[PDB]
């Protein structure tokens, strides 16, 4: 067949960096073809393939729920906590953080105020948090910044007040994605095209290292055709559910006297997987059992299928779940 | 034959779901039942999805 | 007199703008028309509940 | 026998003093699921004779 | 409110008697986002008449 | 990679149904929502366009 550089090789001749924000980096070696071929299978890879950070719990030194509204406050306790789901905080390599916030007086609450951790770099400091009308009014919360896969609805999410009211989330880093054609202008040939792609990242993630990696995980999306020593199985998952509620059956089924069905429920034993999760070697210590009392359990657990020393699923069964 | 009495309100938060209708001012009835990903969205020139 | 009010905006001015398709890749053959429009959501019934 | 409501009920549960805890009446604002307790209630039955 | 009107969804909040209307002249208090208080200037200054 | 930032599995060829000596099968079971019509689409304009042979 051949098979011997036909086609140029896409190499980095220029960026543009027209804004800390937003960029306009650009291929010079590209046929006519493969100008629509790779920017439409990176389009899809960066509008939910990026992780990225955002805020999703927080106290609030104050309020209970999202129905007690904090007193000199001009919003209400929905809207102050929906301006956190614009608060966008880069990480450099952890996954929980906790992030305090204090201070006093009139004055629209920055982003700012808030501690300084040398892990945690703020990306815009100008970010308004919630509005303070009373001078004697205080706010303070515990904002802290994880990492998921892009949004992390409420209501999905959320007996004492410790986590109490939570928001929304948005680690996705751009929310947008688009693709231009324009032909390249080399000075070799004429049939040459530039991909030119434009990303609007929030500020976690820069640009020029998003795009790349876009085109990365199409690259690992081939590494099977480059012949590469990669031999790893694919998806070996047997799902069947399956479970065994006769383990929820009491002791009163293996046919036992009335001594040991008045030792065995003083010890805390009512069901049949309350006694299996122990080990007959402790059982030894109580001045109350022996070996005879084991033993004779084993035996009717022979024909049930249970045993001594195995683990339990889905116990303890229904109870009063608070 | 009532000694006290205790009301508690029940505040529900009912957010979008495939099943109620929209209409507008000029009567464009209509439903909705699938909810289609932002991956598959077609968008215009500067990239902006419907 | 809306049609000379068009004359500026963005660029387009007859409302057809080229859609760019996000499955196949290929544009949309005879632009459609994108703007804004008067919605609303009206309150579903518990007549309909399942 | 006339019931009353009040927080420090002899139950054999604890589910039901998690909320209940400002003297018979419970905080407000909250989260769980249908089918729990909203005001604790003590009604003996059977005459108080198992 | 729409992008277009018509200019008469203004007298309809009014004369329903949806959002407040103050009846004397003077300065605000407090305005906290669940009640408002306003003091009016027809008595003496003072902490407790007015 | 070794920073994990993959965090996805990514499919890979592991059989080929040679039927015949010019008709095969090509089968790929890891995708996910949003892969599927990326690869269909990555591979359809080079099969069909850039392919060298004889005729």
């Amino acid at each position: 067949q051949g098979s011997v550089t036909e086609f140029l090789k896409p190499r980095l001749v220029d960026i543009e960096q027209v804004s800390s924000t937003h960029a306009k980096v650009t291929l010079e070696p590209l046929e006519r073809g493969f100008g629509h071929t790779l920017g439409n299978a990176l389009r899809r890879i960066l509008l939910s393939s990026m992780p990225g950070c955002a805020v999703t719990e927080v106290e609030i030194d104050g309020v209970l729920h999202e129905y007690s509204t904090k007193e000199g406050v001009q919003e209400d306790i929905l809207e102050i906590l929906l301006n956190l789901k614009g608060l966008a905080v880069r990480v450099q390599g952890k996954d929980e953080v906790i992030l305090t916030l204090n201070k006093s007086g009139i004055g629209p609450v920055t982003a700012a105020d808030i501690t300084h951790d040398g892990d945690v770099e703020i990306v815009k400091p100008q970010h308004v948090i919630c509005h303070l009308t009373d001078e004697n009014a205080s706010i303070s919360m515990r904002i802290k910044v994880q990492r998921g896969r892009g949004y992390v609805p409420a209501s999905t999410r959320i007996e004492r007040p410790i986590g109490r009211l939570l928001v929304d989330a948005c680690y996705s880093p751009v929310e947008r994605i688009a693709y231009n054609v324009e032909a390249a202008r080399v000075e070799q040939r004429t049939d040459l095209d530039k991909l030119v792609i434009e990303m609007e990242t929030n500020g976690t993630i820069d640009p020029e290292e998003a795009i790349r990696r876009a085109a990365t995980i199409l690259a690992e999306q081939l590494e099977a055709f480059v012949d590469l020593r990669d031999v790893r199985q694919p998806e070996v998952k047997e799902e069947k559910p399956e479970f065994d509620p006769i383990l929820l059956r009491p002791v009163d089924d293996l046919e036992l006297t009335v001594r040991s069905a008045n030792c065995l429920k003083a010890e805390a034993i009512h069901y049949i997987g309350d006694l299996v999760q122990r080990t007959e070697v402790e059982l030894l210590k109580t001045p109350n059992l022996g070996k005879k009392s084991l033993t004779e359990i084993k035996d009717v657990l022979a024909s049930r299928g249970l045993s001594l020393g195995m683990r339990l699923e889905n116990w303890p069964p229904a109870s009063i779940a608070d | 034959g009532v000694l006290k009495i205790v009301k508690v309100y029940l505040a529900v938060k009912r957010r979008i779901q495939p099943g109620d209708k929209m209409a507008g001012r000029h009567g464009n009835k209509g439903v909705i039942s699938k909810i289609n990903p932002i991956e598959d969205m077609p968008y215009d020139e500067n990239g902006t999805p419907v | 007199e809306i049609k000379e009010l068009l004359k500026l905006g963005d660029l387009p001015t007859s409302g057809q703008i080229r859609l760019y398709d996000g499955r196949t890749g290929e544009q949309f053959e005879r632009p459609v028309t994108v703007g804004y429009m008067y919605m609303l959501k009206l309150n579903h019934l518990v007549d309909d509940k399942m | 026998g006339p019931e009353e409501i009040t927080a420090d009920i002899p139950n054999v549960g604890e589910a039901a003093l998690s909320k209940l805890d400002e003297s018979g009446i419970v905080y407000i604002g909250a989260e769980v699921t249908g089918g729990d307790i909203l005001v604790g209630k003590v009604t003996p039955k059977g005459e108080t004779q198992l | 409110k729409p992008l277009v009107g018509t200019g008469m969804e203004r007298a309809v909040a009014v004369d329903s008697g949806v959002t407040a209307v103050a009846k004397r002249g003077g300065v605000v208090q407090y305005v906290d986002a669940s009640r408002i208080v306003i003091k009016v200037n027809e008595d003496e200054m003072y902490p407790g008449e007015a | 990679m070794q920073g994990s930032v993959t965090e996805f599995l990514k499919p890979r060829l592991v059989d080929i149904e040679q039927v015949s000596s010019t008709h095969a099968k090509v089968t790929l079971e890891p995708l996910e929502r949003g892969f599927g019509h990326t690869l269909g689409n990555a591979l359809r304009r080079i099969l069909l366009s850039s392919m060298p042979g004889c005729a």
